[PDB]
Parts: structure tokens; sequence; C-alpha cells
């Protein structure tokens, strides 16, 4: 559930 | 604005004459928007973080308004969970963070 | 301190007693680091990110100091592709979006 988008 | 960190740092952004509800993001560099049938000519992009990699597709130069703030860059569209946007548009419209 | 985005939002932050880099992240809820030890009892928890979700071990109430601030919270440990601060603990420094 917990969402987290960091992008390389 | 000030936008605090409490929930999500949700705003309104009009991209492709749509109006969108999107994440500002400075944890990305990337613009990334969920499925949108947009015109114009784009390229193929792999894009990644936690979870692995996603198949995008790169649409260059495109208007994108957030909170009424003018910007105009690189968006790439695909099967993201989120609309997310990224330091490349965050810097256009001079946000920074605070603390 | 006021910071720009046009370059990656890294920050030096002490945990476990030992120094790291990590990403201040507005787009993630939680703050999730490498593979590392920490003290204590973890629990087994699973997140999502752009690509899809992971499996993390869930440490509470632990100490982390970011920039000089110090916090105590959550934090996530696993295969993320890079040290990040997120919400919860940049709730807890103060801080905020702003343009």
């Amino acid at each position: 559930v917990s969402q987290n988008y960091p992008i390389v | 604005p000030q936008i605090t960190l409490w929930k999500r740092p949700l705003v309104t952004i009009r991209i492709g004459g749509q109006l969108k509800e999107a994440l500002l993001n400075t944890g990305a560099d990337d613009t990334v928007l969920e499925e949108m049938n947009l015109p114009g000519k784009w390229k193929p992009k792999m894009i990644g973080g936690i979870g692995g990699f996603i198949k995008v597709r790169q649409y260059d130069q495109i208007p994108v308004e957030i909170c009424g703030h003018k910007a105009i860059g690189t968006v790439l569209v695909g099967p993201t969970p989120a609309n997310i946007i990224g330091r490349n548009l965050l810097t256009q419209i001079g946000c920074t963070l605070n603390f």
C-alpha cells in the first residue's frame, strides 16, 4: 500500500 | 503557495487539454503521467525505481500548467501507478524544499 | 535551508551511528534505505514503487539525523535503488514544498 516514487 | 507533507503533495495540472491530479515528486527528475492518448511523435524509454522498470513514451516540448504556473518540457506517458511531477518541471515553476 | 531542484536533493544523514547519503523524496510516503543492519526488532512489509512492489524490513522508532535535524520514526530497509527520506520523516524536520 505504501507508495514511494524515486526514479533512477 | 506552501504545501506541507502530512499527506501526499497532490496538485492540479493542465496538460494536453486535460486537468489532472499529480504528485509533486522531488525524488525524480522526470515527469510521468498515467496512460493518456497524447498526439505527436515520441520515443521509447525505460524508467526505473522501487519495484523495477516500466516502459513509457517520451513526449518533448509539452506545455504543462501546475497550479497556475506554466511550464513546458518532457513528459513520459505509461503504466505508472500515479501522475508524477519531477524536478524537470518543478524547477520551471520555482519550487523549493524548505526546513 | 532552502533547496533548489536543479540537482538531486541529496543530504547526509546519521542512523545507527553511521553516516549515509539520502535523497529528500516528497514522492515517497516512507523512508527506505538500502540493505543494512539496524538494532532492534523489525517486521516484514511490502511497499510499492514506480516499477512494482518489493519486500522490506520495517524498523520502528529509529533515530535519524537529517542535515542536522533530528527525527525518530519508521525506517524501511530493502532493495531500493537509493536511500530515500520520505514524508514520514520529512514532516518531522518541518520540510515543506514552496513555489
